[PDB]
C-alpha cells in the first residue's frame, strides 16, 4: 500500500524571474506593491 | 480497587503539572496564535 507524504521543496526569487536584472523593470515593479513578498510567504509556508 | 488511593494521588499530582505546564510555557498555544498571525497578517497587507 503505497503513499506520499512529501513534495519537493522549491523557492523561486520574484525580482530576478520578473525582471532580467534590468533597473528600468524593478523601478516599474516597485510600484506593484508587496506581490514578491506574498509569494515568498506561501512557499516558506509550503515548505516548512 | 486496590490502588484507589494510589490512583487518585497519581492523577491529582497530573493534573496539577498541566496546570503549571500550561501556565509556565507561553509557547504551547502555537497553533491558534499562528491562526490569529495569519488572519492579521492577510488584512494588513490587504489594507496596505
Amino acid at each position: 500500500e503505497i503513499l506520499p507524504v512529501s513534495m519537493t521543496k522549491t523557492s523561486v526569487d520574484c525580482t530576478m524571474y520578473i525582471c532580467g536584472d534590468s533597473t528600468e523593470c524593478s523601478n516599474l515593479l516597485l510600484q506593484y506593491g508587496s506581490f514578491c513578498t506574498q509569494l515568498k510567504r506561501a512557499l516558506t509556508g509550503i515548505a516548512v | 480497587y486496590e490502588n484507589q488511593k494510589l490512583i487518585a494521588n497519581q492523577f491529582n499530582s497530573a493534573i496539577g503539572k498541566i496546570q503549571d505546564s500550561l501556565f509556565s510555557t507561553p509557547s504551547a498555544l502555537g497553533k491558534l496564535q499562528d491562526v490569529v498571525n495569519h488572519n492579521a497578517q492577510a488584512l494588513n497587507t490587504l489594507v496596505k
